């Protein structure tokens, strides 16, 4: 049994005002890392991050690190986070993300994020 | 160029 | 795999903009202990705990899973203890001691660094 | 290699250190400063037993290849691309054939760090080196 | 048979306007630190940076970590710095740092504002 | 001793 840690979750934001062409009003940049320093692509095939169905290309892809997405919006919605493995017969892992561009109850930018474990062999 | 990326 | 464990320990902190007036506390801080690679630290450590200052409530902090951190808010620098318990009944505890680090160095903030990293380096070895 | 001695373990950390300059440089387009190094993992005299480290750029840099001699083991150059740089360790002469390393040459900020304003690009990573005292 | 290696030098920023009240024009910061951190006040007692002599106060004394002084000044001198070890006897060691203010040429074109002057060294036990 |  071998254990990857990994970190994931979003950086956000806020614009100056609402941009009046698109009513958005936040950038952000929602992201897989590992916990320590280390290069995923030697046993991660690709990373897949499912953004909002308001979003044109709603399933993005990054197949090298950083394996990061970024974009502008306006609000917070659920992405979907599918990582694919170059080993066959190794299930991909699924993680379910809240982007969070508002601050919360209890804290410039906006970090949201959380440890995870992904398990081998 | 090659094995020397820009980005 | 690898010949020792290295790890790595210490806290960062970062300055709030001013003096927060209900506590007067001026920083958040993480204080830790990490494997320097990306590997399970769990795999042979039990628990780690972090003995804080007095003024802290619940000052002697346990973290039984990864990762192995503990975030607060502060105002003033101070001696933690860490100790570190493994899953092998054989292998004695280990103790740390960290000065947790809120304020930035002359030099780091002539820099640009407007985050604090006091990190410190060891080793162990597991039969 | 014949082992001759006792063979010991050493452990080191190893990578770059990058700064964007801001712009690009019009006279080379070059747009970072970066140093690659190899540096002891505890505060210690790694001299005692490494008689030199090399450091082989792509073949862009007029001479791709740097060696140290004496500490610290690194190289500071500048330039517009990641590659990846050959790093070769060569122990005092109880023993021959170096240790050889690579480590991709990281520059280029991710939008996340970037976002948080963190100024310094770091790649680095532990290694142990083997041979003999 | 302990090596101890240190790095030391300084950072310095100009002022942006040259201050009139004293004629001062950059803010500068001298230190040394281990090459790879550690609890350097386990084995240094103090460290002891000598000014020139146009300052008031030109001895100063760091006893724990950051082992750093901050000054404002115009010029540029050789501070000399003396670490002094717990043990009595070990002899201080003396490092001699050219304070460095002024930018080279080729760093304005790169696109830095603080100028760092910065050498490697190695403190020696019997 | 002193310079600039």
């Amino acid at each position: 049994t071998i254990v990857k840690p990994i970190v994931y979750g979003n950086v956000a934001r806020y614009f100056g005002k609402k941009r009046e062409e698109d009513g958005h009003t936040h950038q952000w940049t929602v992201y897989v890392k590992p916990y320590r320093n280390e290069d995923m692509s030697a046993y991660v095939k690709k990373i897949q991050f499912k953004l909002h169905e308001s979003y044109g290309n709603p399933l993005r892809v990054v197949t090298k690190p950083p394996y990061e997405i970024t974009e502008t919006g306006w609000g917070e919605f659920e992405i979907i986070i599918k990582i694919f493995f170059i080993d066959p017969n190794e299930r991909p892992v699924t993680l379910y993300h809240l982007l969070k561009l508002f601050q919360s109850d209890t804290n410039k930018t906006v970090v949201s994020e959380f440890y995870d474990e992904m398990i081998f062999q | 160029s090659g094995r020397k990326a820009q980005g």
